[PDB]
C-alpha cells in the first residue's frame, strides 16, 4: 500500500506534508464486513 | 477516457508540520495521468495563488515519475473521479492556462489538449 | 460502454431519530453498464449482504435506467470502480457472479 | 438530487438515504470561494 519512496521524497521536497483523505463510508462499510465475515 | 486517472493528496505546509491542528493550514495537490504520464498538475495553497502545470511547458516543475512508480494507485483514498479534478481545474482558470500553452506551442499533446482542441 | 458506480448510505426508519452514534448504517451500491444496471449490492446492518446481477436477479433490482435515477446528479453518490469492487469481493461477489453465468 | 422515482424506489425498497461526506471536496471549494472572491 501507500505511495513509493520516490514519490514521498518528491512530495515532501516540492509540495508539503501529505495528509490522509477520509471516506467514512469506505471505512465503516469495511468495518461492518469485518464483523459480518468473522 | 479509460486510461485517464485522477489523484488528490491533501497536504500541510512543512512549516506547520509540528504545530497544533488549528495551526495546520491545508492545501491540495492534484494530478491527471494520461495513461502512465501526468498530463496536468494542480495545487491549491492556503497562502498563495493556485499553481497550474501542464505537460511539455511545465515538465521541470511537475512530478517526473510515471503512474506505476508514484504508487498512487496503491495509496488508499488518493484516487478521485474525473469531475473532482475538472471542477477545481476550471475554477482555478485551468482552461485558459491549457489553451495558452497550446497556442504558444509549449504544451505536449495529451488527452487533455485533445479535449480542449475538440471544444475549439 | 462507460462503467459507472454509485453508493447511497442508508439507515432503517427505526433509527431515524436516534443519536448519530446509535444509527446503524447500511450501504446501497449500483454498477451501471452504460444506461443499464448490471450489478446491485446492499450492505445491511443486521442481515446478510444482498448481491444482485442483471439477468438472474432482475425482479429484485432497481428497474430505472441510469438517466431516470438521477444518481449522476447527486453530489457524493458516484464512486470509483474499486470502492464498489472491494465490497463486492468481500460479500462473495466473484463466485456469485461466476455461479450466475452457469445457471 | 436523485429523481422522484428513485427516491420513491429507495425509501420503499431500501431505507432512508444519508449523506456522503467529502471534507476534501468541501474544504477545497470553500478555499476557492475565498481566492476567487
Amino acid at each position: 500500500s501507500g505511495t513509493s519512496s520516490a514519490f514521498s521524497s518528491y512530495f515532501n521536497n516540492k509540495v508539503g506534508i501529505p495528509q490522509e483523505h477520509v471516506d467514512h463510508d469506505d471505512f465503516d462499510a469495511n468495518q461492518l464486513l469485518n464483523k459480518i465475515n468473522e | 477516457k479509460r486510461q485517464q486517472r485522477f489523484f488528490r493528496i491533501p497536504f500541510i505546509r512543512p512549516a506547520d508540520q509540528y504545530k497544533d491542528p488549528q495551526n495546520k493550514k491545508k492545501g491540495w495537490w492534484y494530478a491527471h495521468f494520461d495513461g502512465p504520464w501526468i498530463a496536468r498538475q494542480m495545487e491549491l495553497h492556503p497562502d498563495k495563488p493556485p499553481i497550474l502545470l501542464v505537460a511539455g511547458k511545465d515538465d521541470m516543475e511537475m512530478c517526473e515519475l510515471n503512474l506505476e512508480e508514484t504508487g498512487l494507485t496503491r495509496k488508499r483514498g488518493a484516487e478521485i473521479l474525473p469531475r473532482q479534478f475538472e471542477e477545481i481545474w476550471e475554477r482555478c482558470g485551468g482552461i485558459q492556462y491549457l489553451q495558452s500553452a497550446i497556442e504558444s506551442r509549449q504544451a505536449r499533446p495529451t488527452y487533455a489538449t485533445a479535449m480542449l482542441q475538440n471544444l475549439l
